[PDB]
DNA sequence: ATCACGTAATATTGGCCAGCTAGGATCACAATCCCGGTGCCGAGGCCGCTCAATTGGTCGTAGACAGCTCTAGCACCGCTTAAACGCACGTACGGATTCCGTACGTGCGTTTAAGCGGTGCTAGAGCTGTCTACGACCAATTGAGCGGCCTCGGCACCGGGATTGTGATCCTAGCTGGCCAATATTACGTGAT
DNA sequence: ATCACGTAATATTGGCCAGCTAGGATCACAATCCCGGTGCCGAGGCCGCTCAATTGGTCGTAGACAGCTCTAGCACCGCTTAAACGCACGTACGGAATCCGTACGTGCGTTTAAGCGGTGCTAGAGCTGTCTACGACCAATTGAGCGGCCTCGGCACCGGGATTGTGATCCTAGCTGGCCAATATTACGTGAT
């Protein structure tokens, strides 16, 4: 009388968690009531930015020869793209460091 | 008998402390001051390690962000050498109000 | 005997497999990583319930979310948010 | 809704903060008359007279160096820049252009507009 | 057991401060500076501890934790990642 | 007759329009612009007069501080003038950008 | 129809009008093009903000809690207009 | 439909304040905008204390912790005792 | 026998308004449960503000012989103040213009 | 938690952003000799002398004018100010020294450090 | 005795040889770079469990939809006039150049205290159970709040007078330039060789 | 006949006279302030009437509180260097001074279109009514995720070579200063007055 279960981000084609994202909306007291597709849409936008993210930093590690991620890696590729530095201007990673930039008046002639 | 011109040592530094990621300023002084500053606010504390970390980060990236403001700023006055002016400035425009 | 906290990393590191399967993260790059997307989510779903009571509608649907993924996230990051969010109601609309 | 490529990663734009003209005559180096008056002179008449030649005046060291380098002006009587050098002249103290005239081995006894005329002249074309 | 720590902002010292400077892309350096920096960051530091301790005490905590500091910087508006943010 | 020395009908000029609290762009012009760029974001649109209003007074307001910060970064580079130089920075510090 | 060329409806005395009323006192002859580039790119944003919002709710007509909100947004909260 | 507001209540205040003096409908907008501002703000950092600390209920202690927050200064000490005084008046009775 | 009402406001010694306050936090969507002296404080504090900008602008209305409060004297008042102006930094007045401030180095000599 | 008072008003911190030193002596355009020879001299001569007297070159304009107007230096001998005077002469060319020499009407004849002190007692009492 | 003149001792100046400084090229040192080997520890996989996610049914209501009103947004005309525009002109400003002093940068030896690892204590985070006080909820009440309407007074604007201020004009004193007369230079006549 | 030299004409320069310019003081005019006066239109009050605030009661459960476990913070110690400090020194930098060119401010006359009011039309905001799809909730089921454990992969670090950027040194070249020889100046003896 019961079905083989399959999770809402299965059936949504996704890896976030939906059923923790309906979760989350509900206990953050951010509406009275939460409909079936905003959890997907949002688990979809956070996926999406999300492999954004690990895209361009793998990229980078890629080009320091490095197989494995670490925070220099992610600062790079969000100062570097220009709409995720602009999501994340007003925010702070730790152990990220800083894009190398020397202003050109100070270069020696 | 070797001596560096004046600039060449501080570009390398720069590229150096670019590089890199570390923190700069030693962690028992500002663990201290951190402390030192609490102390005003609330007697007999406790801080986790992670809480003065965290602390160190911010306040390591609020100063290199105000260090990079800065050098703008002298480099407008078309300078490179900064001075308290310059930091003053880019305080008063970031909303700070120095 | 039983401490449970809750993190995203494990579906992080699903992404990165998706996009760079011989590809690895470390804890503190994982760590940050949670707090991206959690600080994301904060954002999306405060601009959903604000808009939810600007309209003083009850409810949160894919619409308010859409809306809030328009407003936050910047230029084509936006088109490709909602593009992969409609795909994805779409999807699990066909049960 | 829904786009059909990759995003279009968009670049960051971050906010990025003594050429001795040679002219028609003989350089004043190697005019021994006016060398001589060099050698008896110092990097004051010589300033003046630089002050005059390229515009802006020049430092103790090259002042000296850069007057003995003078190959004459290569532009023509009538020209805009004879007319502005004619003014810069008719704007000269006649003390100064006395001075400048004695550093030329040109003659010191004439009406201001005559020593204006016979300094444009030499400095067209320095003749030994 | 409780001792008072005075003079702990001198423990941010000249090179340290050349440093960050270093790491924001400064190659020359005034003197006053330094004591300029120490203000700035003695106040940075005494508004981002209150707010952390403002949250602790209404946690009934007497520990300052990293979400405390992290909360208190998020509040303004210097959002920090790797600590739980 | 009379004839003012430059600098002093613009100082008279900028204690007028700090004493005063009117708009100082014209109205139809905003809204045609106003307008202009809507049509470029969705198509036959319509504006409250409210509206229109609340934008003019948040883009005055908003191009006035960045004139005083403009002023402030060209005193800073030694300058009276404002340059866009001078804006440019302002914008950097601000966090603007361009 | 359709409106065009109105940013210079900005013109350079408003543009001076409101430097004055910045504190200035001096200004160059780029200052302005600078400025109507600045005053564009900040429309662009408050109003994209504003029309979403509108869309949102299903109107046609944009209003001024539309646009309270939009700047709200942008970090620029405006008192007077329903807020 | 009757819209709701600050006004009266502005009123009310000046009149306690200044009772020569009066308020213009516009000045009146802004301190009404003033209020929802500073209601929206206290209100918000509330119930985010309430959430950090897994309550959920929000109470004087959570307001006056999120005045501490926001509010600067002597600013805050002055609302904080404002708002002391207020609930120990309404307790009492 | 029902018992005479008095409002919320007259028990806490206010002119602001205790319902409606607590009306707004439970339709506000802050939390599923609000105390009793929630909006109590909430209201004071609100009335302890407001009553602080109204002293300030009536002193700055005063000052230039005017019994009306309009715009400017909020944005004279709010401005001059240091804490309100760290409180309504970003916050834009309309009609409220600026602060007379001419630069020295301005200035004729 | 109840402040029994009123509270106080800060106030926002906004950003806010030719003195002849007469000597003892005699002034230089009083002096019959020294008049003279500044009424035959030039402009470029005390160019050098109004760098020496007040640490800054001058104006083509008033230069002649306020190095005549010179009475002295206020400061006597073993000063830091005389030692720094005493450096700069040191510092300059030997035939400047003798053309300042000629402006003051000192002997042009004598050794450097000679010409250095018969200038630097000049300075401190211009005498006729 | 003082003074003019020739002679001798002392002193100055032009020429020369030597010293000093400039620019370019060459060379050595150090920093940066790369490349392979090592171990080390954090990344990543596996597994039992549990608790949070899923499923299936019931139910109430939030919100989609349709229809009506009427408010308000748009479009359009004509007049007035202040603002915008275009141009002429000149002052004050920005930029460039030079110079000078000293404040920073660099290197070095000494000091000092950060960092690490280890031991002991202990306060307090964190969790669980009890339970009471408190808040949510509903029904009747009711009275504060609010929209509509009227009406005076604060104020914004006009005209007149008055005050502060800026720009222009006028006067006084010093320096520079031209003209005229005295004196040095050059050519011719005349005396000596 | 050639050379040297007195005298006259010519040329240059100092004294005198006149013009020009910079600084200070004065005045004329023009923006700002003050003072009424006044018409207006928006604040301020009033009124009746609706729906949000209130009182009362009841009941479920949030969280205050006590008690226990045990993690993590704290204090202390001792080495071990790496970093910090003090200092000497010198050069690149900042600041000040000077000057020039022209861009921007100011003002005038002409053109434009903003503003203002009035008129007409109609889209769509806003409201109400309806009816229903959808989300909340509950109970039962179950599998994904979390924690603990383990075990090797990635990486850092180091030592040994290669390359490169920077600074010091060497070479050729130009300009200036000390020394030497020739000559001018000055003190003195002798002769004249």
């Amino acid at each position: 009388a019961r079905a083989k279960a399959k999770t809402r981000s299965s059936r949504a084609g996704l890896q976030f968690p939906v059923g923790r994202v309906h979760r989350l909306l509900r206990k953050g007291n951010y509406s009275e009531r939460v409909g079936a597709g905003a959890p997907v849409y949002l688990a979809a936008v956070l996926e999406y930015l999300t492999a954004e993210i690990l895209e361009l930093a793998g990229n980078a590690a890629r080009d320091n020869k490095k197989t494995r991620i670490i925070p220099r890696h992610l600062q790079l590729a969000i100062r570097n793209d220009e709409e995720l530095n602009k999501l994340l201007g007003r925010v702070t990673i730790a152990q990220g460091g800083v894009l190398p930039n020397i202003q050109a008046v100070l270069l020696p002639k | 008998p070797h001596r560096y011109r004046p600039g060449t040592v501080a570009l390398r530094e720069i590229r150096r402390y670019q590089k890199s990621t570390e923190l700069l300023i030693r962690k028992l002084p500002f663990q201290r001051l951190v402390r030192e500053i609490a102390q005003d606010f609330k007697t007999d504390l406790r801080f986790q390690s992670s809480a003065v970390m965290a602390l160190q980060e911010a306040c390591e990236a609020y100063l290199v962000g105000l260090f990079e403001d800065t050098n703008l700023c002298a480099i407008h006055a078309k300078r490179v050498t900064i001075m308290p002016k310059d930091i003053q400035l880019a305080r008063r425009i970031r909303g700070e109000r120095a | 005997k039983r401490s449970r906290k809750e993190s995203y990393s494990i579906y992080v590191y699903k992404v990165l497999k998706q996009v760079h399967p011989d590809t690895g993260i470390s804890s503190k790059a994982m760590g940050i990583m949670n707090s991206f997307v959690n600080d994301i989510f904060e954002r999306i779903a405060g601009e959903a319930s604000r808009l939810a009571h600007y309209n003083k509608r009850s409810t949160i649907t894919s619409r308010e979310i859409q809306t809030a993924v328009r407003l936050l996230l910047p230029g084509e990051l936006a088109k490709h948010a909602v593009s992969e969010g409609t795909k994805a109601v779409t999807k699990y609309t066909s049960a | 809704l829904i786009v059909e490529g990759k995003r279009e990663k968009k670049k960051v734009e971050r906010l990025t903060m003594f050429t001795i003209a040679q002219g028609k005559g003989q350089k004043l180096c190697e005019i021994e008359r006016i060398h001589f008056f060099l050698s008896k002179k110092k990097t004051d008449e010589l300033r003046n007279l630089h002050k005059l030649l390229y515009n802006r005046p020049g430092t103790v060291s090259s002042l000296k160096k850069n007057v003995g380098q003078f190959s004459g002006f290569p532009f023509e009587k009538g020209s805009v820049q004879y007319k502005k050098k004619e003014e810069m002249l008719k704007k000269f103290r006649n003390a100064m252009l006395k001075s400048i005239c004695e550093v030329l081995d040109l003659e010191r006894s004439g009406v201001n507009s005559e020593l204006v005329k016979r300094i444009l002249n030499f400095l067209m074309h320095p003749k030994p | 057991h409780r001792k008072v720590l005075r003079d702990n902002i001198q423990g941010i010292t000249k090179p340290a401060i050349r440093r960050l400077a270093r790491r924001g892309g400064v190659k020359r350096i005034s003197g006053l500076i330094y004591e300029e920096t120490r203000g700035v960051l003695k106040v940075f530091l005494e508004n981002v501890i209150r707010d952390a301790v403002t949250y602790t005490e209404h946690a009934k905590r007497k520990t300052v934790t990293a979400m405390d500091v992290v909360y208190a910087l998020k509040r303004q508006g210097r959002t920090l990642y790797g600590f739980g943010g």
